[PDB]
């Protein structure tokens, strides 16, 4: 029941598209290999050469607790 | 920080989303005020602009006088009047065939300033809100949510400059131009931003409903509002009455501004709403007058509330007439003695009789001296009342029904020199002087009956109360029968 359409943490902001959510990372991540996790799950795991990763919405959830959800795992 | 990030990246969309969502960091304050400042080269900017601005007047923890002066290069008094003068929302539709984007119900924040007159969208034309500042005589800063061409909006941003309250626009659209002296000049594509307005659930005002600024002003901040309700024993001659009425308001001086259409489309009314419709009317019948009743109750409170926009239910004029005495007088009765209204005479040309706008408790005041009518009293227990101000005398049918239903006393009313019938003029004394003998005279029971006008009858039952316990008689046709309503039940209890 939230209408909030972005979030923000020290390492991503959260935007709701129309049938996607996107996860914008902080420019500090670029160019370098980064393990993008959605709770235990693995969403990404290479070279981040592009800031931008959208995630499919189903149930209109929480942002913030989405964004409790997500981390950002830099390798090295 | 993720905004200098943000707007690197010209993600407005996003910038909006997060300022929408209030969640933004102090330190994010100045780039984001940055952002007003920018040209409007697409509709994301000018959105996240309006978005801006919004959320740093609803939420006033980001409203800063640092930034206000300093990055937006605002002299000091003007940025202190945007921080404490209210802000009002205006809608206005702006149809263009070639960009769909441009055909939009949009809106406009304004707030009113004291002698600077500006807006952060570079697409609009100084002078063209110039010229509403000289129409309306306020400086003002405007913001708009959409990118558009065209001075439509100077109607919108006029009414929004000159209402007080911001109710009104909220349910209501414009459009259209304006001219210094206060001209509503005629703008194009009205079927297209009507049927956008619809769309939108919202009512469009155009230029060919309203002359000037100051017939808006009237229907915008009204002193006396005038609304509507006529019962009729006739339904094919509904509307041709409503029309009437409305003539009859025309003829007031304090209404030469008023319309029905621009009532109805103002106030989100329907003919339906201002008349009442009964047939074939049974007054011995109980259920029938409480359904009756209760319509009428429903109607005028509608008509006093008209959906929350009317704050004060004074600055609201019922002009109000019926078509039965007998039913006028329960109207009355549960219309009150403090409701500003207007009662007429229908006499092929709904003549005003009574006028109850400044001062509506002045009806329940006695008189010491009877001037207009001739009392014929006889103070026992059981008083019978009889009013004689008609063609048609019943003082005969009503000593047959004082000693045929046992009533002792007897208490005649009738006009002084007039000849029986009633002619058209000030009806005002004539109730109070009526009043004035019933409550000298009031006792434990008593009944009434009376052959006057509508008019009088609606008048001595606002002036009356619910207070009294008479009983009522209807007279069809040479008998009468009882309404099984007592003056002084519960349910006739004034709301008003």
């Amino acid at each position: 029941s939230t209408s909030q359409k972005a979030t923000y943490t020290d390492d991503f902001v959260l935007y709701r598209g129309d049938d996607f959510i996107e996860i914008i990372i902080d420019e500090k991540y670029l160019n370098k290999k980064v393990k993008i996790l959605l709770d235990n799950d693995t969403i990404f795991n290479g070279i981040l050469k592009d800031t931008s990763i959208f995630i499919p919405v189903k149930e209109q959830i929480d942002l913030e607790e989405l964004a409790k959800h997500i981390s950002i795992l830099p390798e090295g | 920080g993720h905004i200098k990030q943000l707007l690197k990246n010209k993600r407005f969309e996003v910038i909006k989303a997060l300022v929408e969502s209030k969640k933004i960091k102090q330190e994010w304050l100045e780039d984001l005020y940055s952002i007003l400042l920018k040209q409007d080269t697409d509709v994301e900017i000018t959105q996240a602009k309006y978005e801006i601005i919004k959320l740093l007047l609803t939420e006033k923890k980001y409203l800063n006088f640092e930034l206000l002066t300093k990055t937006l290069n605002l002299d000091q008094q003007t940025a202190i009047e945007i921080m404490r003068n209210p802000f009002k929302e205006v809608y206005f539709p702006t149809y263009n065939i070639e960009n769909p984007e441009e055909s939009r119900l949009n809106k406009a924040l304004i707030i009113p300033l004291s002698n600077q007159t500006f807006t952060l969208n570079t697409f609009v034309n100084s002078q063209d809100l110039e010229t509403i500042k000289e129409a309306t005589n306020k400086n003002f800063f405007v913001i708009f949510d959409n990118i558009f061409s065209g001075k439509s909006y100077q109607l919108a941003v006029a009414a929004g400059l000159i209402a007080k309250e911001k109710e009104i626009l909220d349910n209501v659209a414009f459009t259209g131009e304006v001219s210094s002296n206060g001209f509503i000049i005629p703008v194009n594509h009205l079927e297209e931003k009507k049927e956008i307005t619809e769309k939108a659930k919202k009512v469009l005002i155009t230029p060919e409903d309203i002359e000037n600024l100051e017939e808006l002003s009237f229907w915008l901040n009204p002193e006396h509002l005038p609304v509507i309700f006529i019962h009729i024993n006739k339904p094919e001659l509904a509307l041709q009455s409503l029309k009437q009425m409305e003539d009859a308001i025309k003829k007031d001086e304090r209404f030469k501004y008023f319309k029905l259409e621009n009532l109805k489309k103002f106030y989100r009314l329907e003919d339906q709403d201002m008349y009442l419709i009964t047939p074939s009317v049974d007054f011995s019948n109980r259920e029938e007058l409480i359904k009756i009743l209760n319509e009428f109750r429903e109607k005028v409170s509608k008509l006093l509330t008209l959906e929350g926009v009317i704050k004060d239910h004074n600055k609201v004029v019922l002009n109000i007439s019926a078509g039965i005495s007998t039913l006028a007088l329960y109207f009355g009765v549960i219309l009150g003695n403090r409701q500003a209204s207007i009662i007429y005479h229908y006499q092929k040309e709904y003549h005003k009789v009574i006028d109850l706008t400044d001062n509506p408790r002045k009806i329940k005041e006695k008189k010491s001296e009877f001037e207009k009518i001739s009392v014929n009293k006889n103070i026992q227990d059981p008083l019978m009342i009889i009013i004689y101000l008609a063609s048609h005398n019943p003082i005969e049918k009503g000593l047959e029904l004082k000693e045929k239903l046992r009533a002792k006393g007897e208490l005649i009313i009738q006009s002084k020199e007039h000849q029986g019938n009633l002619e058209i003029g000030d009806w005002s004394d004539i109730v109070s002087e009526i009043y004035t003998a019933i409550d000298d005279n009031k006792q434990k029971e008593n009944y009434m009956v009376f052959s006057a006008p509508v008019a009088i009858m609606l008048a001595l039952g606002m002036a009356l109360g619910y207070f009294l316990p008479i009983k009522v008689f209807h007279y069809n046709r040479d008998e009468y029968i009882e309404v099984p309503i007592k003056l002084n039940e519960e349910i006739l209890r004034s709301p008003f």
